[PDB]
This record gives structure tokens, C-alpha cells and sequence, in this order.
RNA sequence: CCUGCGGCGGCCGCAGGAAGAGGAACGGAGCGAGUCCCCGCGGCGCGAUUCCCUGAGCUGUGGGACGUGCACCCAGGACUCGGCUCACACAU
């Protein structure tokens, strides 16, 4: 089921169709370990303090206020950002019946090869003008 | 159809109707179709300044083949610096300070020394540097505030470490430490290798540009074989730069009453247009479309639609001759009964 | 909350329990977010606005 | 110099991935470390004695000059950096060991505007650091690097010397410095006062190199398109003492030298035939290659020698480059 | 030196031999030119010379003083200055 | 050709229908006289210096759901740098809705804005089953009008319009009620005294304002982050255009009263306290009634106060003299226009006659 | 001491019931005032007064823990005049 | 000089730093001529100017 | 290769492809000796001063305000001139890589054959009317 | 007596005014001067051996040396005037 509808203005860059089964993949394998982040707060202070990797944005999310300065706070410090269609099945991949809009990926050696390849196609996508 | 009507007169049926009775005269023309001998005198050139000369010797020059008395420009722009610069010739050096302080924009490279990650990074540096900014003159020690509106990423260079940048700021704000202050932000370095200004004030580079090959062509022309078709198509009149404001028709008998010095009364007013607050800066036009004067309003649009009388604005400069039009104040259905008594 | 809305064709609020619009789209939430005094974003915020051009100044200005 | 120098070794298949490429001079370390290379890639090279190089110092436009720090000695990290100046840029200072940039040296003209140096040249006790401008030469400071400088006036409102200073050089015997400018005149002039002492002239183009003898009375002097290598002296006052010949054909430095003990001169030439004297009578002459021989070094402790190729290619409508390094025979 | 020294601003990186400090000190006073920098030993090490950014939250640079090198300070740092040298932004606020 | 703006004689009529809020359509006024001296004070309402414009200016704001109103209130008076600052009226620190913010000198209509007609909508949740789905509307039209209520504790009576409910779902037991309420009116003693009659018990859970006086959400809302983003934005880049679309002048909230302009001379009297006697009227609308609530402007269309009318209009049209309005409520600061009353005819020959003796 | 008509048996609530107040030129009730029959024991105290102006209804919260199946689908309580207001006032 | 320029559709400079357009033409140099004062060639400018149809003169009216 | 585009307005009239080559190498064989002039300063100088001779001007010079001069200044001579393609190409055959936009060839014995059917030719031009 | 503000539907306290509502030229322009602000290692042409140069030195759409000449380094704004001129104007 691909119905690219209910998109934000600030959808951009949204990702591709086999990227999102791969970071779905990659945040999986990293919710079975403890390193993932949840919430728009925790991201805040761990953003914060460093703590450099991968951030997803849900696509599907209203208003716009809560989650807005996460996009400018990562080119502050030089973090990749990709945004994803929905937030009900990106809660789903992260574990819970709850949505949330926000994801946070760290590193780890389980999962380095394809936490590696998923950097690097994020940081090869289109820049939106 | 009254939108294809010119300059200073375009879109005039969209104008509150006060009156519409007057007495036509047969004095004036229209500003395009003047004589030549004083189109020349009331004008400015949209020039396209070359790199080599100074700024107060390209009006010399300009002046000196045009065989007028008096030049002025709208930005002083350093040697080997080119783009828009505005020359008005005497008449129209009135309307000078109103174009040295205008909005202006600017097209340049900076030269960075040492390799940085990329655009994004000096993109980021120079969005981080908008709105009021200290500065300081390039060569008297003291510390401004001046404005950046915008700025942008038109290109970069790695291997030449080039990069350029479009910027909309104001008058007196300086590119040459602008650039400094850029490399100082990206730690490496920066100095300023290129720069053209792309727009001052209304005139822009997109229409009605010359070259100094076209004002010594046009002058050799007219000379020799007595055709004026070509400086017309160079000079342009004085109201082609301030279709911006805010118009106010007059009738006949004013005309040279507000020329002598007399405030604007609401008896002499023809038509005042929608949108006119207290102490705002307006135009004064006759109906044959023509600057007589600059109006600093004192009456708003919806005070003029009720009264009958009295101060309607006050001059700040007055463009037009002396005697233009023949001296007709003194004789109305009032003010003749003063005399009476 | 519970509170839904879907916006109509003539632009006015139509409060709603569910959470898609007959039409098979979802519906926002009615109430705002939520506000925090010693807020920090503004800039980060206009940023975003002005670079998608979805910002307040940029839309034409209210009837009057 | 017995006959025909033996190949030891060279360096050739990186500068193969450009289209048109070459070298543009060579020298050893002061202490025979290691050699510095340039191209027309504008990237500087170190070889450690195919070589490869251990590091690739990228740089801006065009390279003027560079030079190896005075003293240079291995053992110690802060005394091993390099200098460099570009078309635009200030004079760069690099870390010769981990390749990163350390300092900055800076040229500001009156109306405040960054003015390159054209040539550069430590000093004999290490602590400053000459430049080479037009009509004037800055002396600086290695110790408090900035802008901060001595400015050195080559050509007065009247007289003295006109034309960009190419070379900088200084004489071991007496406290006295030389210069030599595009404009085909060499200038003498104390260390303490600078105040000059003589003038010098007798080339037919801009002279680019200079060299001393470790007497310091004979030294001796190139040229971009004169065939001639002057033999000058600085007890007689006869300003030309002898000549020499070699083939100078296009606008490029060509670089000669002389050897540690203080009696074998080496020049490179245009057509690629490398030619040693003996100190001024000539006894060996090689071609190490077909194309261009602009670099030539000789190693300060043990024999060896090091030559450069390449040349521009001036095409019409309708070859290549290496580095070598060669054993001799004192 | 002066008896009292107040907060000036923080080192954020250097450039071109030159210390590159953001601007937190009270309120939005602003320095001198030429004005000798402290630090929190109260002991010179620099002199301000060039300011620049927004009216709000601008930065400046230190030229180093003899024998001082860029490398020697902190990624965050502390400077101070004497209070006889700042002077308000009200000047500057139109 | 030739290009010139032709005599005419046939007379042209004004359109100020697209005028702005507060001077529109002065040409449906009736007119009594047209010569006065107009003076170089006050400035449209729309343009005046934004220092000025804040200051006389409102919020139609969204409330966030988490803090109170009387919280909000200072929040925004901290951001705008402002003294004073009232609201529409308090809700509770959970529900959302428009609220009105009265910056410092538009709070003298503050107790006009509270006395009006508001509208709600909410969620009740039953504790029990009920039968259908249209029982829950046929006890809600049961219980409208004039009705019994209590602070949830003297008993007071209010009074409700209207009601409809919009959905209901039975598996939750929730439905959405829109209710159209006079100020003061509680919602919560609604929802128990629904349960009361549904024989089930119910209580509100959520609850949002629509509609408060003459602002509504289909209006120029704006969010708290809004006045933040438009504060730091003038003290940033020095645009004002942001500000513009968050405050609006108070006279917005006056565009369906009657109106009634003034002489420049007349305006600094009624500022001062005076009677509002007939020379100083110029332009009247009509429709104008006995004891009812006028408001007069000056020329260029800025309220100076608020009045209650004595004369009618066909009385007002066909007089020689007397009072026309009482003042009610003084909107503008005193001194903006000059005072000048005791010079004039009447006035002057009064207290010539009177210095005589 | 007698005591005059005040409300009637609607339905009962999940706690208390709920009664249709009917009396004279439709009297309002004290609060929590007491409730009783024509046998003059009471019932309980009325909850709170809601409903129109002119036609109001009250619920009164059971005593003694009296089942709601005790009163049939229509009585008629009584609560003495003394104890009530005239409704003139509010309005 | 490095700054140069072309023309897109709408017919306003494109600034470039490339020597050549996107679909392979030249790109102009983004400065005028150089200018001497006593210039002496303004009769052999406009006669090849009229010839080849490339005088201002010859270009359709500006809208005013 | 023959790709007639980015030309002046006023290229005409235009050399032919044989044409063209048969000017370079007679470009080619006047450098040999020193009976050549380069730039428009040279040109212009030496014109003024008689030298009859064939000059060749750059098809693709913008803007033509430097150079505009110079087909009536040769007719106020009688002079023949002809516009070839390119001036990269022109600059090659001077011998440089820096391209040039005028060359005034100069007669010489040594290559007086390939020059005189070179002028012959260039008379013999046709003009667009 | 009226209005504004504060205090515990009303009262108290302080503050502002006491008010019928004027004036169809009062008070300007264009200049000039003084005081402030604004902001001679350059620019153009010519001559001389084809005056030199396709330098890795920017550059022939130009760069440099010698003789030469030339032109450009202002115009606007505020303050004062113990200054000149024109007017003192409700527009038939």
C-alpha cells in the first residue's frame, strides 16, 4: 500500500520506497538493543549533547509546531534527517501501538554494515531548494 | 485600455473623483514628447558603469560629452566595479538623495584560502549573517549597524575555492567587509574578488540599460546628421522613477501657484488616490501627466472626501521651472471678494 | 484527546470522533500545540516557514 | 662524476591521471631526510629515501615558490615544516609530518588588500622569514606569525631596483643578503640597516635563481631566456667574471645548484641534457630524458642527484612526465 | 591591570593565528577596539579587534599577544575585560 | 497621440466600499455640514507606528491546553514588553478556544467583550448504555432556554440558545455537543445535568471554544508560538510584517455599531468628559434609535469613545440644537488631539457677556 | 405539622432519582431540604435543582438505603411550604 | 574576471562560473567593454550596427 | 565537426570549412617569421600606418563593442577581411593556448602562393544580399 | 455635575476637566554662504626599432619601460544667516 497523501509542506527530503523497508530494518535491529531514542523531548536533550547518527521524521504529522526546529538543529550540528510517509507504522516498527513522529538511530556493531549503507543514502539524496 | 496610458498617468480612471469641471490650457507637454532641448535637461541614464574608471569621473565624462552643467549618481561604486548606476542630469539633481539611499543588490565571489567541507557550509555561514549587522569601512575609526534583507548560493568552486553570492541590503552597507567577516565565521579565510551591483534603487538590469558605446553614439549622431532618434532611446524622463508614489492630480490655475511656493488647497484638487496617510511622501502631477512637485501629504484620503477647504499637503522639493504655466491665482469664486472688501 | 476535525470546501472546521474524513483522509487534532515559556526555536522555526514559503507573512493578507 | 650516473630509482604513474601535467622543481632536506616535489596540479609531494608519496599538501591557483625550514632536523617535530606561497593565498606553513596547515604568514597592500609573494626565503639563523614583492621585499618573523611584517624598500621614488623580486639568497662569509628581479638586476644589501650596497646587472631576462659558494665571495646567477650562468665575485668589483652555456627556451625557472664540497656546479636545460662543471671548465653531460630538465638537487651527505621533467604543449587543429633520482661519485 | 573584570565572551575556534570568541557577557554591552582582553587569572593575552554579527547575539576576535599561541586555548573558554571599556547598545539601536 | 484627463461635467460618485474596517462607506452616511479645519493629529488606525499599533491593538489566540488563562495572559504580556493585558474571559486550564488578549490600552472594552454571546464544543462521556443515538439529541433540545444552574454555590440562572450533537459512538459512550451559551454559562453543570436527565450520569472530558464575541476561529487565529516567532523576528531582522498579521487594531471588534463623526476640535472635549452637543456632528448613519449604543469616530475613522444616543436620526436631521449622545465608555488617551472649546462664537461672546458682568 | 405537594417519580438515576417538581405557581426548593410522604417519614434531601424556568426538575438522594424499586413509576412526594422560595426572585 | 552568464527562457542572466551553457554554447562575460573617453569610432559602430539590423534603434519600443 | 553556433550577428561573411583551414596554415606559415599582428591594440595601431594585408577576425567575440570597428575601418582602406568560426582555434594557430579575436596576416615569398590564392579567394566572397 | 484610574452590585480614595466645537493665506519657495553629516605609488590618449611581451606573472577583450600631454578628486542633507531673488497664492 503506497498512498502518498496527507503529506506535510515540510515533507522534504522524503525518502524512498526501498529505503523505508531499510531503515524500518535497521531501527528494528536496534530496538533490540538499548540503543534508539523516542520522543520529541528525549530527542531534544540528546540531540543536544552530541550523540551524532540518524534521525527519522514521520511525513503525516499536525501541527507542524511540535517537531519544527529539529530540522534546522540538525544542519546546527551537521545531522542527517530523512523523512518517512507515516507515523502509525513507525511506531509500529519502533515497538508500540502508540505513533510517534520522531526516531532516533545510534550505531552499533550488530547492525554496522547496514547502519553504514543507510548513511550514506541519506546523505546522497536530493537537497530541496 | 487605460492601463496602456503612461507613466505617472497609467491606471489614472482608478483614482477617487473629487471633480471633473476645469479650464484646459494649451501650456505643457507630455514628458516623453518634450523638446529635446529640455528631455535632456529633465532626465537620468540607467548606466552600466565599466571597471576601470572612478565613480566622480564616469559622471565627468558623461557630463562632458552631453555638454550639460550638472550630474549626480545614485551609488558610489569603487574602481572595478560595474553594473547599474543612475546619473540625473541638472534639473533632475533634485531627486538625488531619494536615490542614493534606496534598496540595492549586489552580485560577487568570494575567494576562500583554504579548503573547506562545501556550499552547504558557506550557504549556512552566510544565512547566519542577515538582518542588522555591525560593519566598517574597508580603508575615521567607528562601528554601524547596517542591514542584509537577503542572501543566497549561486554556485561553488572546490578546486578554485569560489563562490558566489547574491545579496539584497541597503545603502552604505559594505561587501568588501562582509566577505572578511564571512571567512573569519568559516575559520579558513575570505577576501572579495568580484563584485557588480544588479540593482539600485527601482532601476534594475533587466530593462533599459546602456552602455557608455550607446551615449557617444547617440551624441555623435544628433550632432552630425541632426536625428534625435537614438537619445531618446537613452535618456528617459524624470517620472520613470517615481511611478512608485502616490499621485495627486491638480487642474490648470494651480500649477504655477504651487511652483511659486503656495501649500496644495483642496479647491485645486482634481483627483487623489486610495491609500494616502498623514506625513507621507506623495507625487503632484498635472493632468498632463508631469512632476510639478514633492508633496509631504497632510490630509488622509477619507479627510479629502469630506472637507472643502484648506492645506491638503506641503512641498518638500518642487521639480518644474518658475514659469511653466501662466500665473492664474487670484480670481475664484472666493478670495475675489476679499479683494472687494 | 479526542477531538478531530476535517476542513470542508467552503473552509470552515468540521469537528469530528473518528479519524479519517469520509473521503480517506486524516483528520488533525483541533487543539494546538503545546507552548513552553523560555522557548528557544523561533529561529529554527522561521527558517523551515520561509524555505517552504508556508509562512503567516507570505500568504495574502486578510479582507479588511 | 666519473661517467654516466646509474639509475637508482623513480617516480612516474601518479602524474599520468591528468591530461597535461608536469614538474616544476625538486629539493632535498637540509639534512637528506626527504624531497619536495611540485606540479602543475598545484599539490606538493614528499618522497622518503616506485616511490609514492607520503603526503599530498593540495593548495589554492598557482604556486610561487617554497622552501624547507633553516634548520630541519629529523628529530624534532617543530622544526620540521615547510613553506608556501600561492597566487592569492598567504603564505601557508604545513606540518611536514601529519600533512596539516600550522601557520599563516599575511601581505597587505596599502589600500588593505592581500598581495602575494612571488619568493621566499628563510634566514640563516631561522627566526625570520624574507618575501619576495614587487619593488619591495617584507621582512618578517617566524616567532608572533600575522600580519605584522618590516616593509623593505627595493626600489626608492628614484632609483634602485624595479621589477618583481624572483629570488632571495644569503652569503655565509659576510652579513650581506642578495636579490634578483623580473626586471634583469641583481641588488646587494646589508642584513642590519638595508641599506644597499651595490648593483648588479648583465642579463638578457629576468633573472630567477641564484646560488653561493660556501666562501660566500663567488656566487653565481640564472636567467628565464639568456643562455648565460654568470660568474660573479665580491672582492673585485669587475661585476662579470665568467660564462657558461645552456639552452633556455621557454619562460620557466630552470634550476642549477652546487654541490656540498663547494666545487661541482650542476644545471638543468630545455632540451633535457643535464651539464656539471668544476670550479669553470665542463666535464660530464647526460640526458636523463627526452622531454624538459627544469629541477635538478643535489643531496647534502651522501652522493646522489634528482632531476625533473615535464613542459607546456602548444597544440594546433588538426611525452610524458617523471620524477628520477640518480647515484654519483663525488 | 584593573582591580575588577567582568565576563567578555567564550572561545568557539580559532582562525589565521587569530582566537574567533562568541559574545555572552551582561546584557548586550559591547567592547572597545583595542581593548586588552583577560583571562581568569586577570593576565593579558590578547586585544580585540574586529566585531561583527547581528545586533543581538554578535561575535568578535582577539589578536594574541607576544609569545601566545592559538592552539593553547580551550574548544569552550572564559575571557574577561575591564569594565571601564564597554559601552551600551542603546547607541546602536536605532 | 495626445494623452489628457478630458473635462467633464456630468458628476462622479465615490466608492469607499473597499475601504478599510473602520472608514467604510462614508458615503452612505447622511451629511449635515462639511466645513471644519481638520488637524495634523492621530493617523489611520491600520497605519500608525507599530509602537502605537501594539499598544491599542488585540490577539484573537488559540489557548493551549495546559495552562490557565490568566497564565497566558502574562505570558504574553512578557513577550510584547507590554504593561498592561486582559482576556475575554477564563477558561478552564484544560479546555482550548479562542480568547481574546486585550493588550494594554483596547482593555477598556474589556467588560463589553466579556458580557457576549459565546459558543462551545465538547465531549460528554456516559457512564452507562443508552438506548439509541438520537436519545442523547432529544434530551439535549429538552434542556434549552432559560435555565437552573450552579458554580460547581448559589444558585444563578443562565440561559442557552441552542444545542446540537454531531456524532455519538456507542462503543466509548462519547458524543460531540456544539452549544451556543451567554457568558458565564457553565458546561461542566451542562454535562452533569445531561446525565441527570439521561438517568445514566455523564461528565465533560473535552471541550473547545468556537466562537467568542465577534472573533471567531474562522478568523485571523493565531497560536502562542506565533507572537514569540513575530517578536523575536522585529528585534532580529526589524520587519514589522509579521507583528501585522497577529495584532489588529481594537477597532475591529467596533464594525457593527453605528457610527457617528466628529469635528478635530470636538475630539479632545469628549476625551476630557463632555456632552456631545450637535455643532461638532458632521456625518450620522442612519438607523439610529433612542438609549441606543453608538459609536463615534473621527474623521479618519479612529473610535474616540463610546455613547449612548438621545436624539434619533430623523430628529438629529431635522434640529437647531441639543445634545446628541452621553458618553458611555472613553476609548482614546486624552491629550492625542489638541483641546480647543472655549474659542468659537457662542462660547466666546458667553464668556465676554459674563466677564462683563 | 402538613406539608404541601413538591415532585414526582420520573426515573432512577445509578445513586439517587429524579423527580418532575410541580407545586404552587412553580415554587423553587431549599437545598438538601428534607423530603417526605404523606406518612411524613422522609426520603432523603434534594441533590441539586436544574432544568427551564418554568418547568424544572430535582433530584433527591435515597435514605436509609431504600432499593429504587420501591417507589412505583409515579407518586407524589411532599415537603412542608415552609422550606421553599418563591421562584419572583431570581428573575 | 571569473563571473560569467547566460540566458534562460525568460530571458534574464543566469550567473555562472562554468565557460559554458548547460546545452553546450558559450557563456558571455558579465562585464561592459572598456570606455575611453575620446573615442573616435562611433560612425563605423553605428554604420555595421545599422546594417545588421542590431542597432537599439531597430529594437521594438520599451512598455512605459 | 561543423556546429554553426554562439556567432555574432555580424559574422557574415563567413569562411568555409576548406576555407578555413587553408587560412590557418597560412597563419601558421606567416608566424614562422615575424610578419604577423595580434590584438586589437596592434591592429588598430598598424592599420592606421598603411601595411596592407589580410585580416581575420573571431566569429564568437561578445560583447562586439571591442572590436566593431574594424570591418569599415578596413573599408575606409580597401581592405579584405573574412570571419572564421572560432578564436581558441585562431589563438592555436598564433601559437597560443589564450584565444585571440583579430590577426592581421602580412605577405611574404615564402608562403606567397598559399597567401595569394588565399586573397584570391577572399575577393571572390560573396555578401548576404 | 462629567470622565479616567485604584481600592472592598455598591461604596470609598485620588486625578483630570467644567467643555455648546473658531480661523477660504499662515507663514512659504528657488539660490548662496558658514558650521556638521554623508564619502596625489590612481584614470585616458599619443609617440619611438614591428617600442616590448602568449612569462610557469594576471594579460592580447590586454600587461610593462621611456617620453609625453590630458582629464578626475564631487554632487546632495541638516543647523545658523546679524544674506540675494521671486512671491505672499482657497485655483473661476
Amino acid at each position: 500500500q503506497e498512498l502518498l497523501v496527507n503529506q506535510n509542506p515540510i515533507a522534504q527530503p522524503l525518502a524512498s520506497r526501498r529505503l523505508t523497508r531499510k531503515l524500518y530494518k535497521c531501527i528494528k535491529k536496534a530496538v533490540k538493543q538499548k540503543q534508539i531514542r523516542r520522543g520529541v523531548k528525549e530527542v531534544q536533550k540528546f540531540v543536544n549533547k552530541g550523540e551524532k547518527g540518524i534521525m527519522v521524521l514521520a511525513g503525516d504529522t499536525l501541527p507542524i509546531e511540535v517537531y519544527c526546529h529539529l530540522p534546522v538543529m540538525c544542519e546546527d550540528r551537521n545531522l542527517p534527517y530523512v523523512y518517512i510517509p507515516s507515523k502509525t507504522d513507525l511506531g509500529a516498527a519502533a515497538g508500540s501501538k502508540r505513533p510517534t513522529c520522531v526516531i532516533m538511530v545510534k550505531p552499533h556493531e550488530e547492525y554496522q554494515e547496514a547502519y553504514d549503507e543507510c548513511l550514506e543514502e541519506v546523505q546522497s539524496l536530493p537537497l530541496p531548494l | 485600455d487605460t492601463s496602456q496610458w503612461p507613466l505617472l498617468l497609467k491606471n489614472f480612471d482608478k483614482l477617487n473623483v473629487r471633480t471633473t469641471h476645469y479650464t484646459p490650457l494649451a501650456c505643457g507637454s507630455n514628458p516623453l514628447k518634450r523638446e529635446i532641448g529640455d528631455y535632456i535637461r529633465t532626465g537620468f541614464i540607467n548606466l552600466d558603469k565599466p571597471s576601470n574608471p572612478s565613480s566622480h569621473e564616469v559622471v565627468a565624462w558623461i557630463r562632458r560629452i552631453l555638454r550639460v552643467e550638472k550630474t549626480g549618481h545614485s551609488g558610489t561604486l569603487d574602481p572595478k566595479v560595474t553594473g547599474c548606476l543612475i546619473v540625473c542630469i541638472e534639473r533632475a539633481t533634485r531627486l538625488v538623495k531619494s536615490q542614493q539611499s534606496a534598496g540595492k543588490e549586489y552580485v560577487g565571489i568570494v575567494r576562500l584560502h583554504n579548503a573547506i567541507e562545501g556550499g552547504t557550509q558557506l550557504s549556512r555561514a552566510l544565512e547566519t549573517l542577515t538582518g542588522a549587522l555591525f560593519q566598517r569601512p574597508p580603508l575615521k575609526r567607528q562601528l554601524r549597524v547596517r542591514t542584509i534583507y537577503e542572501s543566497k548560493m549561486i554556485e561553488y568552486d572546490p578546486e578554485r575555492r569560489l563562490g558566489i553570492f547574491w545579496v539584497s541590503c541597503e545603502a552604505g552597507t559594505y561587501i568588501r567587509t562582509l566577505c572578511v567577516h564571512l571567512g573569519l565565521l568559516l575559520g579558513v579565510g575570505g577576501q572579495m574578488q568580484e563584485l557588480r551591483r544588479v540593482r539600485s534603487g527601482v532601476m534594475s538590469e533587466k530593462d533599459h540599460m546602456v552602455t557608455m558605446h550607446d551615449v557617444l553614439d547617440a551624441q555623435w549622431l544628433y550632432d552630425n546628421h541632426k536625428d534625435e532618434s537614438y537619445l531618446r532611446r537613452v535618456v528617459y524622463p524624470l517620472e520613470k522613477l517615481l511611478t512608485s508614489h502616490k499621485r495627486l492630480v491638480m487642474k490648470d490655475s494651480a500649477v504655477n501657484a504651487i511652483c511659486y511656493g503656495a501649500k496644495i488647497m483642496l479647491p485645486g484638487v482634481l483627483r487623489y488616490e486610495d491609500g494616502i496617510e498623514v506625513n507621507q511622501e506623495i507625487v503632484v502631477i498635472t493632468t498632463k501627466g508631469e512632476a510639478i512637485c514633492m508633496a509631504i501629504a497632510l490630509m488622509t484620503t477619507a479627510v479629502i472626501s469630506t472637507c472643502d477647504h484648506g492645506i491638503v499637503a506641503k512641498i518638500k522639493r518642487v521639480i518644474m521651472e518658475r514659469d511653466t504655466y501662466p500665473r492664474k491665482w487670484g480670481l475664484g469664486p472666493k478670495a475675489s471678494q476679499k479683494k472687494l472688501m | 484527546m479526542f477531538l478531530q476535525y476535517y476542513l470542508n470546501e467552503q473552509g470552515d472546521r468540521v469537528y469530528t470522533l473518528k479519524k479519517f474524513d469520509p473521503m480517506g483522509q486524516q483528520t488533525c487534532s483541533a487543539h494546538p500545540a503545546r507552548f513552553s515559556p523560555d522557548d528557544k526555536y523561533s529561529r529554527h522555526r522561521i527558517t523551515i516557514k520561509k524555505r517552504f514559503k508556508v509562512l503567516m507573512t507570505q500568504q495574502p493578507r486578510p479582507v479588511l | 662524476f666519473s661517467q654516466l650516473p646509474r639509475f637508482l630509482s623513480g617516480s612516474w604513474s601518479e602524474f599520468s591521471t591528468q591530461p597535461e601535467n608536469f614538474l616544476k622543481g625538486c629539493k632535498w632536506a637540509p639534512d637528506g631526510s626527504c624531497i619536495l616535489t611540485n606540479s602543475a596540479d598545484n599539490i606538493l609531494r614528499i618522497y622518503n629515501l616506485e616511490m609514492v608519496p607520503v603526503l599530498r599538501m593540495v593548495e589554492g591557483d598557482t604556486i610561487y615558490d617554497y622552501c624547507w625550514y633553516s634548520l630541519m632536523s629529523s628529530a624534532q617535530p617543530d622544526t620540521s615544516y615547510v613553506a608556501s606561497s600561492s597566487r592569492e593565498n598567504p603564505i601557508h606553513i604545513w606540518d611536514a609530518f601529519t600533512g596539516e596547515l600550522r601557520a599563516s604568514f599575511r601581505a597587505y597592500n596599502h589600500l588593505d588588500e592581500l598581495t602575494a609573494a612571488h619568493s621566499l626565503c628563510f634566514s640563516p639563523d631561522g627566526s625570520q622569514l624574507f618575501c619576495g614583492f614587487n619593488r619591495t621585499v617584507r621582512v618578517f618573523s617566524t616567532a608572533r606569525p600575522g600580519r605584522d611584517c618590516e616593509v623593505r624598500a627595493t626600489f626608492a621614488k628614484k632609483q634602485g631596483q624595479s621589477g618583481i623580486i624572483s629570488c632571495i639568497a644569503f652569503s655565509p662569509a659576510q652579513p650581506l643578503y642578495a636579490c634578483g628581479s623580473y626586471g634583469r638586476s641583481l641588488g646587494l644589501y646589508a642584513w642590519d640597516d638595508g641599506s644597499p650596497l651595490a648593483l648588479l646587472g648583465g642579463h638578457q631576462g629576468g633573472i630567477t635563481h641564484l646560488c653561493f659558494h660556501p666562501d660566500g665571495n663567488r656566487f653565481f646567477s640564472g636567467a628565464r631566456k639568456d643562455a648565460e650562468l654568470l660568474c660573479w665575485d665580491l672582492r673585485q668589483s669587475g661585476y662579470p667574471l665568467w660564462s657558461l652555456g645552456r639552452e633556455v627556451t621557454t619562460n620557466q625557472r630552470i634550476y642549477f645548484d652546487l654541490d656540498p664540497t663547494g666545487q661541482f656546479l650542476v644545471s638543468g636545460s630545455t632540451s633535457g641534457a643535464v651539464s656539471v662543471w668544476d670550479t669553470p671548465e665542463p666535464v660530464l653531460s647526460f640526458l636523463p630524458q627526452k622531454d624538459c630538465t627544469n629541477g635538478v638537487s643535489l643531496h647534502p651527505s651522501l652522493p646522489l642527484l634528482a632531476t625533473a621533467s615535464g613542459q607546456r604543449v602548444f597544440p594546433e587543429p588538426t611525452l610524458l612526465s617523471t620524477r628520477h633520482v640518480h647515484l654519483e661519485c663525488r | 591591570p584593573p582591580e575588577r573584570v567582568v565576563l567578555l565572551g567564550e572561545f568557539l575556534h580559532p582562525c589565521e593565528d587569530d582566537i574567533v570568541c562568541k559574545c555572552t557577557t551582561d546584557e548586550n554591552k559591547v567592547p572597545y577596539f583595542n581593548a586588552p582582553v583577560y583571562l581568569e587569572n586577570k593576565e593579558q593575552i590578547g586585544k580585540v579587534d574586529e566585531i561583527f554579527g547581528q545586533l543581538r547575539d554578535f561575535y568578535f576576535s582577539v589578536k594574541l599577544s607576544e609569545n601566545m599561541k592559538a592552539s593553547s586555548f580551550k574548544k569552550l573558554q572564559k575571557f574577561y575585560i575591564d569594565p571601564y571599556k564597554l559601552l551600551p547598545l542603546q547607541r546602536f539601536l536605532p
